[PDB]
């Protein structure tokens, strides 16, 4: 996260770190949506241009974390993957359209002060909250700059941007399964997700029921925090039929 | 049924340092 | 860079 701040303890208890087994490293962000299901970006698991195609046994999921590198004994929970599910229409060749994946844990994770699932939006939550100017929150242990690494989980609040402004900021084809967020060069405020934050959550706190909802998944940006560029997020509600199909079937 | 409610915040009626910035944007 | 995690998880 660029131009963010340290998260408070238990501020984002649905935050999940995707961790490579060998060599031991941060791969991506992710989020806890139930005691056995974790949501992330499909590109965190499959990205043929970078020779990335992970299997369940290559990874671990670390839940309840605050420190990036430290093993948070009695706080974090490390989980193994039972199965990875990637959206069948995830477009890795062009624009990362439908950049979503689910991971089922081998065993349920126990909830605590530091571990708790986020809500997924329904149609009414999405219509109410996904409006230009409305701010969401992005969290992650990714790079602090485009060109180091944080000691603890970082947080940044960013406004959703009008579809024409998102489209006009890039040469990439933007779809209805994406939304963009961040400040305009003239707004005098900054911030963005960056490498290592991908797959993490973009959340909003409903003013109707005071619950946090994950509206987006950190997907991509042309670099990080560049003036006139914006961060692109997978539109979670638009892919809810697929999420529900996977959780219902397996 | 208990999704999106944080033990250290919503469950104790404590607010985090910047959630008010989100609420103020929801015009 | 990352602190070693218990053997059981590997
Ligand atoms: C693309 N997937 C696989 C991962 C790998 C690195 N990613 C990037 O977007 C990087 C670093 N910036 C970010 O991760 C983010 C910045 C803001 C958000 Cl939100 S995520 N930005 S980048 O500039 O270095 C970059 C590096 C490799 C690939 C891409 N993309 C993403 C869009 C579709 C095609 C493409 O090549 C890409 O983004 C750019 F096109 F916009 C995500
Ligand atoms: C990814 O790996 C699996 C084997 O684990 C293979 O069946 C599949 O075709 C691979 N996909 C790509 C796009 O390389
Ligand atoms: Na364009
Ligand atoms: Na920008």
């Amino acid at each position: 996260i660029v131009e963010g701040s340290d998260a408070e303890i238990g501020m984002s208890p649905w935050q999940v770190m995707l961790f490579r087994k060998s060599p031991q490293e941060l791969l991506c962000g992710a989020s806890l949506i139930s005691d056995r299901w974790v949501l992330t970006a499909a590109h965190c698991l499959l990205y043929p241009p970078w020779d990335k195609n992970f299997t369940e046994n290559d990874l671990l999921v670390r839940i309840g974390k605050h420190s990036r590198t430290r093993y948070e004994r009695n706080i974090e929970k490390i989980s193994m993957l039972e199965k990875i599910y990637i959206h069948p229409r995830y477009n890795w060749r062009e624009n990362l359209d439908r950049d979503i994946a689910l991971m089922k844990l081998k065993k349920p994770v126990a909830f605590s002060d530091y571990i708790h699932p986020v809500c997924l939006p329904d149609r009414e939550t999405a219509a109410s909250l996904l409006q230009a100017g409305y701010k969401g929150r992005v969290t992650g242990w990714g790079n602090l700059k485009e060109t180091g690494q944080p000691s603890v989980l970082q947080v940044v609040n960013l406004p959703i941007v009008e579809r024409p402004v998102c489209k006009d900021s890039t040469r990439i084809r933007i779809t209805d399964n994406m939304f963009c967020a961040g400040y305009k060069p003239d707004e005098g405020k900054r911030g963005d997700a960056c490498e290592g934050d991908s797959g993490g959550p973009f959340v909003m706190k409903s003013p109707f029921n005071n619950r946090w909802y994950q509206m987006g998944i950190v997907s991509w940006g042309e670099g990080c925090d560049r003036d006139g560029k914006y961060g692109f997020y997978t539109h979670v509600f638009r892919l809810k039929k697929w999420i529900q199909k996977v959780i219902d079937q397996f | 049924a208990d999704c999106g409610l944080r033990p250290l915040f919503e469950k104790k009626s404590l607010e985090d340092k910047t959630e008010r910035e989100l609420l103020e944007s929801y015009i | 860079d990352f602190e070693e995690i218990p053997e059981e998880y590997l």
